[PDB]
RNA sequence: GGGAGCCCUAGCACAGGUGCUGCAUGGCCGUCGUCAGCUCGUGCCGUGAGGUGUUGGGUUAAGUCCCGCAACGAGCGCAACCCCCGCCGUUAGUUGCCAGCGGUUCGGCCGGGCACUCUAACGGGACUGCCCGCGAAAGCGGGAGGAAGGAGGGGACGACGUCUGGUCAGCAUGGCCCUUACGGCCUGGGCGACACACGUGCUACAAUGCCCACUACAAAGCGAUGCCACCCGGCAACGGGGAGCUAAUCGCAAAAAGGUGGGCCCAGUUCGGAUUGGGGUCUGCAACCCGACCCCAUGAAGCCGGAAUCGCUAGUAAUCGCGGAUCAGCCAUGCC
């Protein structure tokens, strides 16, 4: 049971939205399913760029998506024969003339949702599991931040019968709104099941 | 009541007789949230009280509560055997809360049609010795005495 | 107590087929699964197979039985 | 009472009007 | 539900009564709010990953 | 006398672009009817927390739409003239009528 | 000229003027006790002014809005008790023990989900 | 003649499966339990599992704080940070008014002003801070001042774990399985079947009541191929006409118990509205199976319920109406 989405949680105060434009009850449900289709055709195509997170905004018809990705580097392409093809892989899906922008991430290992898509993309190169988290927990200590916690869900190694693995220092302080928690989840599509990785990064206060 | 003794409620005084019983007495006689027209009784039940006999209501219901307030009671208790029915002496709250449940169920069992009318007769008929409401009381105190023998398990 | 206002109700694939057998003679069997249509006073004649999600049935169509919904003759459900 | 049809309450607790609740 | 299911998107439905909803997300068919288009579940992942804009955890 | 009936979802950014649109003058060109509060209309939507069953579960979430007024009486042109490319909320949206 | 208090109880709003005068109270564009009427409550809204020694010495001209009429009742009490406050700040010795001072802040509470009714709980069997 | 595109058979790579497996999983949920607990680093003890800390004495809603001590600290929990309610202020005047004067087609309708109510942003306000008594301290009892006083009221928030708990039919997803049917489309039927039993409810059995008429006070919400003022026809559901409102401005909208008047007079009744016969309205291609509503007639059981058994400690239970979501319509008395 238990335990809500520490993001979600925080919504109001320490977490701003990822897409923060305004519509009538007419508009929001297909202004909503068209952002849907970005970040549907932006996690696939930026996955080697390691996108963290994808803002959106709306206005005069006009439509400013700012992806945040750790290497800029695999969005720009042949000095720019890349972040065009993809601002115009969108226009198609977005009759509406978009704008792409690319955001640098300074520390990867200070985004839970990088972090935890570290891991994630070890577990099917079948890394050790326990190393590979007491491991992503301390790369993250070392980059400052005031505490940090990583999991792993179920079938820990092809191990017949599901697990959990944990490690976590520093705090993490879930119970106060008071906190900016970055949390991050990643899929692992491994050979004999599925597997969750949850990542948490505390940092800062007020 | 597992923490602390739990006190009681300060029910503000009557706006007619600015007493604190005949508040008790009209929450009693109130259902379903219906205060006013519990009050429509009461009242209508105190002209009642005036026309039947020469007294002032007040002491009437007054004189009736103190008829009805039982001295003894007994409430059961598991020992190491069974049901024990130990007489215990009742309280000054206990005897005011009985006495005003008594005589509003008392007064609802009467064939009198109107509410004001089977409140006021169960009223007088109380302050004159006789009526339900001192039958179920009379009673009460007559099972205590009887199982006098109980009576040393005090509590 | 039903409802049939300023409307009245018959399928018309069913209707046509069974007023074009009153320019001659009555066909033995109309197999239907339109269970939904009222019965107009040109059915009294002909028997009509209503549906069932199971079988079609020889209703005959007497002229007391005008008014009514032709799966009104056809029970669905099979009971003891 | 809330369940007769026909009457004031009866036609106040199944939302509607009529002969026994009118509109205005 | 069954990817063949999603015959919602007959735009002729034949009549206008053989219209219903379906989450434009994950296709469930059975608590679709029409304002956001989606399913209950959905509703709760989307709103908790903040992607429903100016949607909140309401308290009062 | 201009008519602005201005709104979004969120009240920081929309009294503090509603300020903004009060640039004329404090009050020394067109009177200005100052930023009007003008209630909230809150929806609401009840979700239960897991999916199958568990009936008593239970999530709430709201959506509201916050709504000010402002409105500035005598239009002076280069009032209208601020009125151009001076923004920068993108979840406030702007009535307009007069 | 005249003198002013608030007031709210539960949901409802009486706004009270004090008038000096020969004790006539008007709720609502309306006499008191016809605005009342009925109600046995409703003679406690004036129970400032019955122990300020003030019954028949104001008029009161007061306007309410919001709830219902007994909760409006608590309310002009409330109203009467601050106006005559700010009329002789002395007052509040023979009127802050009464308790007329306070605001009750006894509100309906929230309806609660997997209830039926904020506390009242669905009933259950097999235990 | 050869060919880009979309249409085309007859083959192949593949689709598709709400088929199996929570007895492989993720995710999310339930549960003990909003219970006050679960641990860790380093030291110390013990051959060792381990222990100490976290035991003791006070105290708290609380491993809450105090005092003590081979322990000194720390993390996840508690509390606080967020929200709604209660008092007050500043900003703000196409909602609000015998506040104050002018006009009245006696409606804040008009001029007119925002004081007040409100609306909603930002602030103040509480601290055992002040006094008296017990206390080694934490704190306890009481008393002032205050709208509120020791956690002021209600939310959101659920620890390491437990249940091999729920869910592969929301969604993923390993494996196994079907592949002119375990896929796909229709039309009709079913999910609504009735000798029976249980759960959760609704409506009751009436006089603190029921009926009719008049009249008074809400909050929260929702409204465009929508809410429908008002007018006309109909006993009525509703049909015809039509105003306003992208809504603090128009509408749903009547709040209902309440209050005043009248009727019923202890009766299975002017209690109760089940059943059934008839005549209609509206929604939908379509209401037989199986819609809701209106009207006429019918007027069942039920006189407060065995053994047993549930909720609730205050604006609570009890009681009264109102709204939304889903949704053509509606079986809603459910839920929020
Ligand atoms: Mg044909
Ligand atoms: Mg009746
Ligand atoms: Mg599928
Ligand atoms: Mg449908
Ligand atoms: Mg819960
Ligand atoms: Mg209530
Ligand atoms: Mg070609
Ligand atoms: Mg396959
Ligand atoms: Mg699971
Ligand atoms: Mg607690
Ligand atoms: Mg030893
Ligand atoms: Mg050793
Ligand atoms: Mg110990
Ligand atoms: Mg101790
Ligand atoms: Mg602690
Ligand atoms: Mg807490
Ligand atoms: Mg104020
Ligand atoms: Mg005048
Ligand atoms: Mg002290
Ligand atoms: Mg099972
Ligand atoms: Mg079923
Ligand atoms: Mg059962
Ligand atoms: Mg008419
Ligand atoms: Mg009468
Ligand atoms: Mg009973
Ligand atoms: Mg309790
Ligand atoms: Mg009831
Ligand atoms: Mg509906
Ligand atoms: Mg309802
Ligand atoms: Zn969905």
């Amino acid at each position: 049971g238990n335990k809500i989405h520490p993001i979600g949680f925080r919504l109001g105060i320490t977490r701003d939205w990822e897409s923060r434009w305004y519509a009538g009850k007419k508009q929001y449900r297909h202004l909503l399913l068209e952002d849907q289709r970005i970040r549907g055709l932006l996690e696939k195509e930026l996955y080697s760029a390691g996108l963290a997170r994808v803002d959106i905004e709306r206005a005069a018809d006009n439509v400013a998506v700012t992806v945040h990705v750790a290497k800029p580097g695999v969005v720009i392409g042949r000095g720019g024969e890349r972040i065009r093809v993809l601002r115009e892989e969108l226009a198609k899906l977005t009759g509406k003339n978009v704008a792409l922008n690319v955001q640098e991430v300074q520390n990867p290992n200070l985004s839970a949702p990088l972090v935890a898509q570290r891991v994630a993309e070890q577990i099917e190169r079948r890394f050790a599991v326990r190393r590979a988290i007491k491991q992503a927990v301390q790369r993250v200590m070392e980059s400052g931040a005031k505490g940090a916690k990583v999991i792993v869900s179920g079938r820990i190694g092809g191990a017949e019968q599901a697990r959990t693995e944990w490690a976590a220092q520093g705090r993490v302080p879930l119970h106060t709104l008071r906190a900016n928690i970055d949390y991050g989840f990643a899929l692992a599509r491994t050979t004999y099941g599925v597997l969750g990785v949850k990542a948490y990064i505390f940092l800062g206060e007020v | 009541a597992r923490r602390r003794r739990a006190e009681v409620r300060q029910l503000q005084p009557d706006l007619v007789y600015g007493d604190v019983l005949v508040t008790a007495f009209i929450n009693k006689i109130m259902r379903d949230g219906k205060k006013n027209l519990a009050a429509r009784i009461f009242y209508d039940a105190c002209k009642i009280i005036q026309e039947k006999t020469g007294q002032e209501p007040l002491k009437v219901f007054k004189q009736a509560v103190e008829n009805v307030k039982p001295r003894m009671e007994v409430r059961s208790r598991r020992v190491g055997g069974a049901n024990y029915q130990v007489p215990m002496e009742v309280s000054p709250r206990r005897q005011q809360s009985l006495a005003l449940r008594w005589l509003v169920q008392a007064a609802n069992q009467r064939p009198e049609r109107r509410a004001a009318v089977r409140i006021a007769h169960e009223l007088m008929d109380a302050a004159e010795g006789k009526g339900g409401a001192v039958k179920k009381k009379e009673d009460v105190e007559r099972m205590a005495e009887a199982n006098r023998a109980y009576a040393h398990y005090r509590w | 107590p039903r409802s049939l206002k300023k409307g009245v109700f018959v399928d018309d694939h069913l209707l046509e087929k069974v007023l074009e057998l009153n320019a001659k003679g009555e066909k033995r069997l109309i197999k239907t699964w339109s269970r939904r249509s009222t019965i107009v006073p040109e059915m009294v004649g002909h028997t009509i197979a209503v549906y069932n999600g199971k079988q079609h049935v020889p209703v005959y169509i007497t002229e007391n039985m005008v008014g009514h919904k032709l799966g009104e003759f056809a029970p669905t459900r099979t009971y003891r | 009472g809330k369940g007769d049809r026909r009457t004031r309450r009866g036609k106040i607790w199944r939302g509607t009007y009529g002969k026994y609740r009118p509109r205005k | 539900a069954r990817k063949a299911l999603i015959e919602k998107a007959k735009r002729t439905p034949k009549f206008k009564v053989r219209a219903y909803t379906r989450c434009v997300r994950c296709g469930r068919a059975r608590s679709v709010y029409r304002f956001f288009g989606l399913c209950r579940i959905c509703l709760r992942e989307l709103a908790h990953k903040g992607q429903l804009p100016g949607v909140r955890k309401a308290s009062w | 006398k201009i008519r602005i009936k201005l709104r979004g979802f969120d009240h920081k950014t929309l009294d503090a672009s509603a300020q903004k649109i009060v640039e004329a003058a404090r009050r020394s060109g067109a009177q200005v009817s100052g930023p009007i509060p003008l209630p909230t209309r809150v929806r609401r939507f009840t979700v239960i927390r897991g999916p199958f069953k568990h009936k008593d579960s239970r999530e709430h979430f709201e959506l509201r739409t916050h709504n000010r007024l402002v409105d500035i009486i005598n239009p002076n042109r280069k009032t209208i003239e601020q009125l151009m490319t001076l923004d920068l909320p993108t979840g406030v949206e702007i009535e307009i009528k007069t | 000229e005249q003198y002013y208090g608030t007031g709210r109880r539960k949901e409802a709003v009486a706004r009270v003027f004090l008038r000096p005068g020969n004790g006539k109270v008007t709720v609502n564009g309306q006499d008191f006790n016809e605005y009342f009427q009925g109600l046995v409550r409703a003679v406690a809204a004036l129970e400032p002014l019955r122990a300020v020694d003030a019954l028949g010495r104001f008029d009161a001209y007061i306007t309410v809005r919001g709830g219902g009429k007994s909760g409006q009742i608590d309310a002009i009490k409330l109203g009467i008790a601050r106006a005559l406050v700010q009329y002789n700040p002395d007052y509040r010795a023979k009127l802050k023990p009464l308790g007329f001072l306070t605001r009750d802040a006894r509100v309906v509470e929230r309806k609660k989900y997997g209830k039926h009714k904020a506390r009242r709980a669905p009933q259950y069997s097999k235990r």
